């Protein structure tokens, strides 16, 4: 059966710009290769159809070309509508289909430092036996952000895990939640807790705290 | 099933053996005739006057029996 | 063939993208539709008062895009091809259709019928260029005696010339431009209408004619309200 | 007040009705030429075979034949055997429009 | 849209139902697609307007695609699921006419179907209690913490749909503990922090638990 | 311009070069189906009694169809 | 034997050795109803007063 290639794994690119994404074949599929767009968490949604032909509705930014083997998505203004991933797909019989591998898009843009949050552990939880402390990091870019955690100013390593949503659909800025888990009775035993934030956008790291008994 | 295949791999053919015939050797022929049942104007005024349907619907008629009648020869 | 009654281009659409074949034969068919009908039945099934069932019979192709040919041939002096009609390639070999009805061409486009076909080797197309090709044995037809001839092809014409036959080619705004020694000369349809062969004329172009036109005008539909004066009656 | 408000607004509904009617006939009448082609084209597919008397008529024919470039004896011959002309002719529907 | 997915042991059986509206299932052709964590789109299985009927490889003879023309649904019966089964199914097919075969613009919302021995477990939801300050980007943020669950997915909005805007919802990550873990936050203007009503929805389907926990200033 | 001829002298034959292809090798059959739309006589009297357009133009279609329905066998 | 074999391919040609079957349709067509008016008049009333 055919199967498709496409380059590169994933392409940066500003608003604005022209991204062209490659679709190579390993049979000659005529004319038969269509686009799709998926934002995360969504449905596929349908660019191009029949190599050329644009579905009615789409915006006219997209565009396609090729023939054959040799294929190519060419998008002409970029537009923080796009950013999602891309999917080519062939359609040369009835019987067999199959799809791109992807291609994932992220974006270039102002630099937009995080909004520093500390959350203490609520009370419902400490009766639990365990205790999961928060910190967030709040709309910010580049994607790579820095988050420790210290125990009475002691570093803690492993025992916290990290999570950071896709590149928003507007203003285009990640967010950073890492949580602190530890049990009730490693918990109680220390009182300075905060996590410091290091970021391109920050004029100097920056360290938000609470204490245990107090807040 | 009456009908049925041999397959010869001496010649690679195959026949299909089982048919009953009928082989026409001659004509039957056969003169049929038709007549009109013809109509005739009727002479009153319609609710419009300058729409005569059964006399167009007549030349629409007579016209055709004449670009027959100028086939045959 | 199957009617556009019988078959709207609607439901033909509708049954082929239910037929199991490839995309290129699915985007072949929907663009040559007339040759489709042309070669495809019809068969009335069941018939009852209040509802007809009919079967229609669509073709499938084995085959597609394969490089076809046409061969027409002309007296030599004296030799005569007869493997004349339309050749095309199948796999491996050369599927051969002799009678003109089985197949139909459109634009650049061949549609035959496999039904009586014959396959022949590759090495056929090497008779063209000698007719003792050691690799085939050319079936052709022989004569003791002159003959003369034309042969009306897709792109043009073969003069067959010989002995004291007078043969020309005329064309329509320049009259004869060219008399034939004895030999076989081929005309284009670019440069020729006309071929005349002693005194038969074959004709390299089709001829334009008068054209005829039908004029119709709208009918008018009329009628006549019948209005009351009440007013007037309502008063007195 | 019956002839007018009841039985007038029936019988312009009838003269209406009628109109309609006459027109719908008279519309099969002066396009029957037409409505023939247009029938044939579609249950041969584009091309029909043969001349039909409604794609061609005979006063249409004669018109045509002393216009081809052939001898009078051609152009005799094909006026006394219409019937085969018609059989070896063919009719291909070029720019139908609506 | 779909319905019907969700977790099964291996071996199980699972049935997928798509709810398709606006046109007949009798006059199309309806696809599968399935998506693996992290990896491409893969075509599953396909019914044609005429009942042809086609799977990939990887599935024949263990998934049996059909449709009924009462419901307007087409299904897709899935038996002997193994571990490489786990995937989001996605259902499509093409409302447009053409005589082509194999674009889709229709698709459905998108199934999960997970197959794992682990048992079933409920989330804990935590308020997130925004901090004793009121700077650090003008305003201050509060949010939920949905803590030891299995498996996914776990949808969480705020006020039932109506706080949308700055609100950041986490994907989850499998902790040690073999549950998932994710965080759902919204930064609200700090001169609110106490005045306006924040209600995080934690909705898991899987084990049939709705909980609502209100997030409001620590008490300190 | 794709289609095009090529001349033998050799031979006197001229070849015609330059068409892709289809070759039928099957058929692919479908049953299409058509009701009827039948009208109701509607009861009452025209202008004219002596005349029953509704009746015959039943009959008819009722006598095509019988016609057709001899065909099978 | 066409009860086998539905199908034969030869390299890149596919011969089909049985008819295939294909999707059925339908259209359907509703009675037509005829419909008329009839005019009557209050003679009764009429013929008293």
């Amino acid at each position: 059966d055919i199967q498709m290639t496409q380059s590169p794994s994933t392409l940066s690119a500003s608003v604005g710009d022209r991204v062209t994404i490659t679709c190579r074949a390993s049979q000659s599929i005529s004319s038969w290769l269509a686009w799709y767009q998926q934002k995360p968490g969504k449905a596929p949604k349908l660019l191009i159809y029949d190599a050329s032909s644009l579905e009615s509705g789409v915006p006219s930014r997209f565009s396609g070309s090729g023939s054959g083997t040799e294929f190519t998505l060419t998008i002409s203004s970029l537009q923080p509508d796009d950013f999602a991933t891309y999917y080519c797909q062939q359609y040369n019989t009835y019987s067999w289909w199959t799809f791109g591998q992807g291609t994932k898009v992220d974006i270039k843009r102002t630099v937009a430092a995080p909004s520093v949050f500390i959350f203490p552990p609520s009370d419902e939880q400490l009766k639990s036996g365990t205790a999961s402390v928060v910190c967030l990091l709040n709309n910010f870019y580049p994607r790579e952000a820095k988050v420790q955690w210290k125990v009475d100013n002691a570093l803690q390593s492993g025992n916290s895990q990290e999570s950071v949503t896709e590149q928003d659909s507007k203003d285009s800025t990640y967010s950073l939640s890492s949580t602190l888990t530890l049990s009730k009775a490693d918990y109680e035993k220390h009182k300075v807790y905060a996590c410091e934030v290091t970021h391109q956008g920050l004029s100097s790291p920056v360290t938000k705290s609470f204490n245990r008994g107090e807040c | 099933q009456n009908i049925t295949e041999e397959f010869y791999q001496s010649t690679c053919s195959a026949v299909s053996k089982g048919y009953l015939s009928a082989l026409r050797t001659g004509w039957y022929t056969s003169v049929i005739t038709i007549e009109l049942s013809n109509i005739k104007e009727n002479k009153c005024n319609g609710t419009d006057a300058k729409v005569k349907l059964i006399k167009q619907e007549l030349d629409k008629y007579k016209n055709a029996v004449t670009e027959l009648q100028l086939l045959m020869q | 063939p199957v009617s556009t009654y019988m078959l709207t281009n609607s439901e033909l659409l509708s049954l082929i993208n239910d037929m199991p074949i490839t995309n290129d034969q699915k985007k072949l068919m929907s663009n040559n539709v007339q040759i489709v009908r042309q070669q495809s039945y019809s068969i009335m099934s069941i018939i009852k008062e209040e509802v007809l069932a009919y079967v229609v019979q669509l073709p499938l192709y084995g085959v597609i895009d394969t490089p076809c040919w046409k061969l027409h041939t002309s007296p030599l002096c004296c030799l005569t091809r007869t493997d004349r009609g339309w050749y095309c390639d199948n796999a491996g070999s050369v599927s051969f259709f002799p009678q003109a009805e089985t197949c139909k061409v459109q634009s650049n486009r061949v549609f035959c019928d496999t039904m009586n076909s014959l396959t022949l080797p590759s090495e056929v197309n090497l008779c063209n260029v000698d007719i003792f090709n050691p690799k085939y044995d050319c079936k052709i037809m022989t004569s003791k005696t002159d003959v003369s001839s034309s042969v009306i092809t897709s792109l043009g014409a073969i003069v067959s010339c010989y002995g004291k036959t007078k043969c020309t080619a005329s064309n329509k705004n320049r009259g004869i431009i060219k008399t034939f020694s004895n030999g076989c000369d081929y005309v284009s349809n670019k440069g020729v209408d006309t071929v005349s062969v002693g005194n038969t004329l074959y004709y390299v172009n089709k001829q334009e004619g008068k054209s005829l036109y039908v004029k119709g005008e709208p009918i008018i539909n009329f009628y006549d309200p019948l209005v009351f004066p009440s007013d007037e009656f309502d008063a007195s | 007040n019956y002839i007018d408000k009841q039985l007038l607004p029936i019988v312009n509904k009838q003269s209406c009705s009628i109109s309609n009617i006459e027109t719908v006939i008279e519309f099969q009448q002066k396009n029957n030429r037409l409505l023939e082609i247009t029938r044939e084209f579609s249950v041969n597919a584009g091309v029909t075979t043969p001349v039909s008397t409604y794609m061609l008529t005979n006063s249409e024919l004669l018109s045509l034949i002393n216009d081809m470039p052939i001898t009078n004896d051609q152009k005799k011959l094909m006026s006394n055997n219409v019937q085969i002309v018609r059989q070896q002719s063919y009719s291909i529907m070029s720019i139908i429009k609506e | 849209v779909e319905s019907g997915g969700g977790l099964i042991q291996p071996g199980g059986s699972l049935r997928l139902s798509c709810a398709v509206s606006g046109f007949t299932v009798s006059s199309k052709y309806m696809t599968w697609v399935r998506q693996a964590p992290g990896k491409g789109l893969e075509w599953v299985s396909v019914i044609y307007g005429g009942g042809s009927t086609y799977y990939a490889d990887s599935v024949v003879g263990r998934f049996t695609i059909s449709r009924d023309n009462s419901k307007n649904t087409l299904y897709l019966q899935m038996n002997s699921l193994r571990a490489e089964d786990t995937a989001v199914y996605y259902c499509a097919s093409r409302l447009g006419v053409r005589a082509t075969t194999g674009d889709l613009d229709y698709w459905g919302q998108g199934t999960l179907v997970t197959v794992s021995s682990a048992s079933t477990k409920g989330p804990s939801v935590f308020p997130l209690a925004p901090s004793s300050k009121s700077t650090s980007g003008g305003t201050a943020a509060l949010g939920c913490l949905v803590k030891d669950y299995f498996p996914e997915p776990v949808t969480v909005s705020w006020n039932s749909g109506a706080l949308t805007s700055g609100v950041h919802t986490f994907p989850a990550v499998l902790q040690s503990s073999g549950l998932y873990s994710l965080s759902s936050v919204v930064t609200v203007p700090s001169s609110s922090l106490g005045t306006q009503t924040y209600i995080c929805n934690v909705n898991h389907k899987p084990s049939n638990t709705k909980v609502d926990k209100r997030v409001e200033p620590k008490s300190c």
